[PDB]
């Protein structure tokens, strides 16, 4: 095939300067598990079981008995393919465009097909990555815009029925205000049985400044990021607490545990960009290519996360 | 079956596209490997 | 409109606690079940599923139906509704029963009456009372714990 | 109101006569098709399968998506839908068009073939302005409500 | 000052980082979305039509038939990209619809836009609907995606 198709070498000779997605971080190694399937749909049991009223008292002659009462839930996964195109040149006719130090119509903004195939890619895995951790796909700044999507998709920062803290506009800069409303949420995290797991807290650069700073007359090898390690401790019975920033996140902190029990990744196998076999060709040096990625697959279990906002005014 | 072998030689697309699949879980599997989180 | 939510469900069921998790709409029976009750099925007319039926009659080609009603026309109360066959569980109104039932969109130990719909609301001819509060699972939808024996005297 | 019937069939199909065994609603596209043609998809608000659909547009949040209309606001004409990811495939009224439509239920019996046909507020085609469309047959009851006809649509008209 | 690529060189290497809003540049060619079964058109340039309405001009008969920029009844296509080495536009016919970035008179999405006489869009026949608000790249360049469909009264 390589013999046959130059595109097939090309990218299989810069598949490897391609850098890993950065939402490997985010995840446990056991967390992610892939599955084989482009577009469609998993579904998955679950069984519970409640109590309707108080026990009955076994005393003489009784016919009326209290129930216990059970009930079905069903989670289903969607999986969604999306593609992309993208010009280049065509490969006979870079041998009339190479340069000095460049290969390329600069005036025209065209590149070979390896550099023009790798610079896409990179923009595919970062526009994956703010999907993942955020749950949209828009390429606005201001977020609008964006492509609908089927429902049972959702991202870590769109979770639903999870623990949501607001932070006043006035209590901004204010990190004990900031720190209270954590310590809100962490009680109301139910953690349950999958408790003795390492949690993982993500915060946007702003949060992580004031964090450093020591714990508030200000007190000696105490910093905020300390007591905020000792009190996550306190309820992951004392497991790893990992803290990472993301550029991504704005006024947001988000704090979820590490645990494949609660929360999985099921990405399909092919999620990450593919080149597509359709090549278009025309009499010009002015060719078309395509790529292919899978999205969808975040599983987690309810109020097991915790997304705290800063209002900023 | 991936990419990262250098004596893989792809017949056809679609064997292409799993040594493509292959390739990328061998780099996460790499990755977590060689991931050694900050602690405190 | 559903026993069972069409819709699948996004996340997984924390079950962890085992408090007030007994307030959902496919809670089918009753608090509290005697195993001398008198149990019947009827074909559904229509979506009667937690309220009060009543005998609906065709045109006499086919059997009859049970349909949701009150008033004068009270037959029993469904608890149960097989979707696949569409037979409504039903408990007669000569059966005490006690359970979780559709309210009118009231404080314990309120009279309660069957409306026309089947859906109870505060008061006449038919002994049930209230045992909690409206308790509410969607913006139409209000369930109400329940007590009915048998049909008072006018 | 489905591209495939919701209920299912009691009967196994008959597979012998090879005439007049094209009139279902299940018959996506076109009977004349080009490979030169400019193919779309969108999000689809409602049902407008077999359809004329104008650009609907939110408040900002979500982006614009695809709805049944006609009259000024023509953008295309919905030749199917995939129901799983909710997306209709447009053919714009820049491009010819040949297949089965929607009729409107009113005067229905009237329609011939030669007959000028425009589109009514909900996509429907209808007997006559704007829009260049002639059926090509007459009107083909398929429920009680739904009436589909072969029809040619060329563009706008001035 | 017009031209798709600034002739003034850049003093600093850019930040290839963020990948939100990095598409609203005048060097933008083309469409947003393009099918593959499109026609296009090059043909000899007068004046600087880029990413503006265009009309057939013809000369005295000793030169052949070319392009300027222009719109209302004269209006034949819309210029999607310019080759200046060689002084020929890429002219897609209005009676192929196109979805893109265009020129803006110096707006919300829904609106009826129509060509003027310079090839710039302006508010109301209808020839194309903007799809978002104006984007002003200088003092006087106003940009606006908008989906033509060709014409309709």
């Amino acid at each position: 095939l390589f013999d046959e198709n130059y595109y097939a070498k090309a990218v299989a000779n810069i598949i490897g300067e391609v850098k890993d997605p950065i939402m490997y971080k985010w995840f446990s190694p056991d967390q992610i598990e892939d599955v084989d399937l482009q577009m469609g749909y998993q579904k998955t049991v679950k069984w519970d079981a409640f109590l309707n009223a108080n026990p009955t008292t076994i005393a003489n002659e009784v016919n009326t008995i209290s129930t216990i009462g059970f009930s079905s839930e069903v989670v289903r996964l969607n999986y969604l393919k999306l593609q992309y195109k993208f010009r280049h040149l065509k490969q006979t006719s870079e041998k009339f465009y190479t340069s000095d130090s460049y290969i390329g119509d600069i005036n025209n903004n065209l590149l070979p097909f390896a550099q023009a195939y790798k610079l896409a890619s990179s923009e595919i895995i970062k526009l994956i990555n703010h999907f993942v951790l955020t749950g949209t796909v828009s390429i606005q700044k201001d977020g609008k815009n964006q492509k609908r999507l089927l429902p049972n998709m959702y991202g870590l920062l769109n979770m639903p029925e999870q623990i949501k803290e607001e932070v006043a506009s006035g209590d901004k800069d204010k990190m004990d205000k900031i720190f209270e409303k954590i310590e809100a949420g962490l009680s109301k995290l139910e953690l349950g049985d999958e408790f003795s797991t390492p949690m993982m807290v993500i915060v946007d650069p702003a949060t992580s400044l004031k964090l450093v700073k020591p714990y508030a007359a200000a007190s000696s090898c105490e910093k905020w990021e300390d007591v905020l390690i000792q009190t996550i401790k306190a309820i992951n019975n004392r497991e790893d607490v990992y803290i990472e920033t993301s550029n991504l996140l704005k006024h947001k902190i988000l704090i979820y545990p590490l645990n494949s029990e609660l929360i999985k990744f099921k990405p399909s196998k092919y999620m990450l960009p593919t080149p597509n076999e359709q090549v278009d060709k025309d009499s010009t040096d002015v060719a078309h290519s395509y790529i292919d990625f899978v999205l969808g697959g975040l599983l987690a279990t309810r109020k097991t996360i915790l997304q705290v906002n800063i209002k900023q005014s | 079956a991936s990419l990262l072998d250098s004596n893989f030689v792809p017949i056809n697309f679609t064997e292409f596209v799993q040594a493509i699949s292959n390739t990328y879980k061998q780099r996460r599997i790499q990755f977590y490997e060689n991931l050694k989180r900050h602690k405190r | 409109l559903m026993k069972n939510p069409q819709q699948d469900s996004g996340l997984l069921s924390n079950s962890i606690d085992f408090r007030d998790q007994n307030l959902i709409f496919s809670n089918s029976g009753g608090v509290c079940t005697s195993s001398k009750d008198k149990i019947e099925n009827y074909p559904a007319k229509g979506y009667p599923y937690k309220r009060g039926v009543k005998l609906s009659f065709g045109d006499g080609t086919t059997e009859l139906e049970v349909e949701a009603g009150g008033g004068d026309d009270l037959y029993g109360v469904c608890s149960d509704i097989d979707e696949f066959s569409g037979m409504a569980t039903v408990i007669p109104i000569t059966n005490n029963f006690t359970g979780y039932l559709t309210l009118k969109k009231v404080n314990p130990g309120d009279k309660l009456n069957f409306n026309q719909h089947g859906e109870l609301e505060k008061v006449k001819s038919v002994n049930a009372i209230a045992l909690s509060k409206a308790h509410k699972l969607t913006e139409d939808l209000f369930i109400v714990l329940a007590s009915v024996f048998g049909n008072r005297a006018i």
